[PDB]
């Protein structure tokens, strides 16, 4: 399901399947589209977790106070909007997988809360004092330079060394462009049956994936080719059917 | 009332031989026969003692009873043989009465005979061939039987009879059949009723606490003609039936031992393959934590610290600790095995669960353990490796046995099914022990994890490994909570339409 | 020749029936026999016509050769199904002849017939009993043939001469016996000369190219009792040879399947418990190098800090990464496999080595890869675990195996050879690939190492588990470091003197 031959492609594949198995933290490290939402996935589906629920998260996009909220739970009228008691997430998906996108946005003081945690399994809800221990599982993700944060303190030291145990550094497809033909055949092969019509790429546009950088990875890689499929009417994506879609060059 | 000279051509013009002696069997007459078939001339016969004629293979109760009859003044009927004057031999019907004449006195003897020779020739021809089905019969290593049209057996040989004593209690040839004809049917009924020559139907036999005995079944229809004398003109046909029985148990089970060994062989390389998979995915996992955490620690005091980061000793600490942990999380990424593409054959998965609880039944009775084993009756066959989804089968049902072996466990049941469920292959491996407690579950399926002591063969891997397969197939196996008098794993696993 | 009266009382006493009619066939005299016979009384019979004894079962045919024979004054003999009084039927050999006068005409007629019913039961039930040794036969499935003293084919059915068309080429039974009697030999010699039952004698012929056919060989001896009418009163008997033979050859073919297929399982069994065991080493040899470097640094950290140490969110941390590191060790360590008690006992390697690649020939063929064995003459017995020393060559042979599936190998050649060295069992595995480097020979057993690309199924644990096991049996195992025109590697194994 996922493609990949270059060396850096060995750690990063067979890190996948490894923490698959086990119950630690993961930190999924990777600029966008590497795919470190699918790398998780990848990973929960070798996981012996694979038929427990799999939580992703992403740490950046919800408020510090509802972030504490919602990894270890709150108690009704914590705080502003809690209507409702809310089961936290490493309970709700204790013996499950736990995506968290974006770790290193959190804060300095929450930072300390979530190192305890890793440590012996052992958390408290936002209010609650009740210790439980749990078997459950991480996987974190961040592309923000935390090395920067901690250098600036905005980030705490101890954390982030506790984070950063489990870094599966995606390459960016600038240094894979080896694996760049075997990452657009799997995806092609798959629009190219599932559209019914052969959908194929011209030359040209495959020398423009040799020498592209790769700032976005194989997300642009596939916004691309499926909006390219639409207006190629016998489907051969054309570099000008490429253009259409939007992809810088 | 006739002419006397009737009476004597009567006589001479038969083609039998008949002689007139006297008292002393001394022959007086002779007719032209008697010269044709004793060889003797007109001129050779008068005078000669008929004693010449006996070879002495004749009893000599047959003579003593012809002339002690013939001084009764009685005639004496009775079978000889009678030797040609070239020497030949051939059965004489002889009979002597005496002459008697007007006073009631005997004067002369009466002897004819008439050639028998075909006779004998036929019944000793029959006496032959009745021992040629005999014989034949004790040769067959097939228990083969001869049976007329109400059945009865008329001749049976030692392996037949030893068949009876082998399958029947009386060891009688007669109740072995009985039992034959019922597992027959239909090439016996065919058989008996047109005569239709039946080879090579196989039955079974399921006689309790031993291999079935599978028999290859032949037969064939034996015809016999009348004989009576006065169908010598038209003779009719009678049928006998032949049933051929051969000895082919051995053959037709052994063909499930090797499929059997090359199933468990197959699989088991898998396990190891997994196994060796899943025994590595344990050296970087557990390295790839502390190192990163180093790798961190270089970048944190170099920022802070700036440029004098380069003459701080610790920088060079974690850098050495970093770089060590990074080469062989590098060498040891780099030369995984890349599995190669196992030939995706069709499988059949109730093929496959029936065979390997035979492999593994033997330990099941070890333990008392029941094996109720019921196949869907249709079950897609999958698109897959056979090895690989065949494997992960003895993992499941080996560790739930070790639960078997608990006191929780009132009666010893193990519980095979297989499902189509939600589009899935559903397995269900449901088993009566005490379980595995609700929180440790899934730290079961952490690798490495035993709750028995990994002092045993619990690498905690089996349950990992399971996954592992499973995973590859991209499907999803979990421990049904529900069920809690024993543990119910499920494995769900796509098949091919 | 006699006095007439005697001829008149010759036909009386006569034990036949004997009749003496007029032109047209009345009766006008009967003898006593003829009352006997045709069960018709003296004053019935005057009289009557002869057509009563006529019952019309014979044909008409032979009746105007009956009277047409007469005519020209000659006899007629033939055979007639007679009539008597009770109506029952008997065969009737008849011959009637011209009574002649003095004169030379003809003046009366003789009627005169003999019982030959016993005759025809017989050849009938010759003809019968003939029947049944053709037709049972036929459908037996075991070939057999049966042999007279001269050992020519008496009987075949359709499968012995189909059994001759595939064992012989000219298709014939006769030839068949011919390659049939050659192969008995000695129970077919006892049979033949003694008449001793054999039952079976299994003989083996290789086909060539082909699974060789193993034939079940039973043999009885036929008796036959001498006809001839001369031995009516003590019949001799001979031997003929029935030969009953059973195909056996499909079940030994799958006989040796199960056997090579049953111990494919047992070595991949057997190297995952072993696998698991290395990696163990190659694990905690791995960890604890970052693990310490991680465990120093805490220390000379916490010197330079001192009161500082304690808030350091720097020291927590990687605290914790020792602490981690310490229980990741501590994980991999107390989570070896305890194999069990596998029994030490006196291994043949030899034998291993011819089943290894009898089990692995399926690959070996399919890269064009020639296998040279050379299996010691006189190996002593290996003292170990068969289990462990089974996995051993296995593991050596994978070695060649995936290097020499890489490409950069233009020439495929494999060659394994044993012997006895120093006290110690050596054995050496040396094959064409790419090879070992000579600077790496020896940290090839450093458990893991692998330099095959990543492209193959490269586990690094051949040779460590090769370590491994050879440690477990004190051995020592190392690469030759002289080979370069691919990988040799020498096991050496302690035997039990
Ligand atoms: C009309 C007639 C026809 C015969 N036809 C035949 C024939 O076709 N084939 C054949 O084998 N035999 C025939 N016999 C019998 C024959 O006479 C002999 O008895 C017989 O052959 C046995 O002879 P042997 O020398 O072997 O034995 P022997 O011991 O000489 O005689 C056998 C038995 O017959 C008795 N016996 C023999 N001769 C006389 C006699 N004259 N008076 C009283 N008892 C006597 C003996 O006491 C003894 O019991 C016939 C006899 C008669 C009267
Ligand atoms: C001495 C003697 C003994 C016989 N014994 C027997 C016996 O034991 N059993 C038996 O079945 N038959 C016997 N026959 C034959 C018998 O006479 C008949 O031929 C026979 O019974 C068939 O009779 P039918 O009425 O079926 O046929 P029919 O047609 O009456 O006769 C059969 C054939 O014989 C011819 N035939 C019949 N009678 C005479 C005759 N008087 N002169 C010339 N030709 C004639 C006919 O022309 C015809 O071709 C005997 C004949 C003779 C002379
Ligand atoms: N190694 C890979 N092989 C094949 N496809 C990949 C790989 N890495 C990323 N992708 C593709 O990139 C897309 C986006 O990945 P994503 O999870 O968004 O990465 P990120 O988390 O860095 O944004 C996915 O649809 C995925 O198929
Ligand atoms: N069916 C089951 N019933 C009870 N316990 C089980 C079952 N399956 C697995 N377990 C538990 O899981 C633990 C680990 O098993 P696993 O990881 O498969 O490898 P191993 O059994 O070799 O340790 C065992 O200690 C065992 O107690
Ligand atoms: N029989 C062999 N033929 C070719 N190369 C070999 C052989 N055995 C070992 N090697 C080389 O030595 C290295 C280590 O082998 P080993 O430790 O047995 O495990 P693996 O062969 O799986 O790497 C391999 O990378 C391979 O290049």
């Amino acid at each position: 399901m996922v493609v990949g031959h270059t060396p850096t492609m060995r750690r990063v594949f067979d890190q996948i399947r490894r923490v698959a198995k086990w119950n630690s933290t993961v930190l999924v490290l990777g600029e966008s589209g590497t795919g470190k939402e699918l790398i998780a996935s990848a990973i929960h589906y070798n996981s012996p977790r694979a038929h427990r629920p799999f939580v992703r998260l992403n740490c950046a996009a919800l408020p510090e106070t509802l972030l504490e909220s919602e990894l270890f739970g709150h108690e009704k009228g914590a705080f502003t909007g809690a209507v409702k008691q809310r089961k936290g997430r490493f309970e709700q998906a204790d013996g499950g997988t736990l995506f968290l996108d974006e770790i290193g946005e959190i804060s300095p003081m929450f930072q300390a809360k979530l190192l305890r945690v890793l440590q012996e399994g052992e958390f408290e809800r936002v209010g609650g004092n009740q210790t439980v221990r749990v078997n459950v599982r991480i996987v974190a993700a961040t592309n923000r330079d935390l090395e920067s944060e901690v250098e600036k303190g905005k980030f705490r030291e101890d954390l982030y060394y506790r984070l950063n145990v489990m870094a599966i550094r995606i390459p960016p497809l600038r240094e894979r462009t080896a694996d760049i033909p075997e990452l657009a055949e799997f995806l092609l092969g798959k629009i190219g049956r599932q559209q019914g019509r052969p959908l194929t790429v011209t030359d040209s546009a495959i020398r423009l994936l040799m020498s592209h950088r790769w700032p976005g990875n194989v997300r642009e890689l596939e916004n691309c080719l499926e909006r390219s499929a639409i207006m190629s009417e016998d489907g051969t994506i054309t570099r000008d059917v490429v253009s259409l879609t939007g992809v810088d060059n | 009332e006739l002419l006397p000279e009737i009476f004597r051509q009567t006589v001479e013009h038969a083609p039998i031989a008949i002689s007139i002696t006297d008292l002393k069997a001394n022959i007086l007459y002779a007719n032209r026969a008697f010269r044709t078939i004793t060889g003797y001339g007109s001129e050779e016969v008068l005078g000669k003692n008929e004693s010449i004629l006996s070879n002495g293979t004749t009893p000599r109760l047959v003579y003593q009873a012809l002339w002690g009859r013939l001084a009764q003044k009685k005639p004496w009927s009775g079978v000889l043989v009678n030797r040609r004057k070239d020497k030949t031999l051939y059965l004489a019907e002889l009979t002597v009465a005496p002459v008697l004449n007007e006073a009631g006195e005997t004067i002369y003897y009466l002897g004819m005979h008439r050639d028998t020779s075909e006779l004998h020739e036929l019944e000793q021809r029959v006496n032959n061939q009745r021992l040629m089905i005999e014989a034949v019969v004790n040769a067959a290593p097939a228990a083969m039987v001869v049976l007329d049209r109400q059945h009865r057996v008329m001749l049976s040989n030692p392996s037949f009879c030893r068949l009876a004593r082998d399958l029947v209690e009386d060891g009688s040839s007669e109740s072995l059949v009985a039992l034959l004809r019922e597992n027959l049917a239909a090439p016996f009924e065919t058989l008996e009723n047109q005569g239709s020559a039946f080879s090579g139907k196989e039955i079974s036999f399921d006689l309790g606490g031993r291999s079935p005995r599978w028999l290859s079944c032949h037969g064939r229809a034996i015809h016999i003609e009348n004989e009576q004398a006065h169908v010598f003109f038209a003779p009719t046909e009678e049928r006998y039936l032949l049933l051929t029985i051969n000895d082919i148990s051995e053959l037709r089970q052994k063909q499930q031992d090797s499929r059997l060994n090359a199933l468990k062989a197959l699989m088991a390389e898998e396990e190891l393959l997994e196994g060796m998979r899943e025994t590595f995915n344990a050296a970087i996992h557990r390295l790839q934590g502390p190192v990163n955490l180093i790798s961190a620690a270089m970048r944190m005091l170099e920022r802070r610290l700036g440029d004098k980061a380069g003459n701080d000793p610790v920088l060079s600490a974690m850098r050495e600790a970093s770089t060590a942990g990074m080469e062989a999380l590098e060498n040891l990424s780099g030369s995984i095995p890349v599995r190669m593409a196992e030939s995706k054959m069709p499988v059949n998965l109730n093929q496959l669960i029936r065979e390997v609880i035979t492999l593994c039944t033997d330990q099941l009775l070890a333990q008392g353990i029941v094996v109720d084993w019921q196949p869907a009756l249709r079950l897609p066959w999958v698109m897959g490796g056979e090895s690989s989804l065949r494997s992960m089968i003895k993992h499941l049902v080996d560790n739930a046995i070790e639960s078997m072996s608990q006191n929780q466990v009132s009666r010893r049941e193990l519980f095979i099914s297989t499902r189509v469920e939600n589009h899935l292959v559903r397995m269900e491996i449901t088993d009566s022990g005490p379980g595995i407690p609700p929180d440790l579950v899934l730290k079961v399926f952490e690798p490495f994890f035993s709750t028995k002591p990994p002092h045993r063969v619990g690498r905690g891997m089996g349950l990992p490994v399971v996954q592992e397969i499973v995973a590859k197939h991209a499907g999803m196996v979990h421990v049904d909570t529900d069920y809690r008098e024993g543990c119910r794993i499920v494995v769900e696993l796509p098949f091919s339409a």
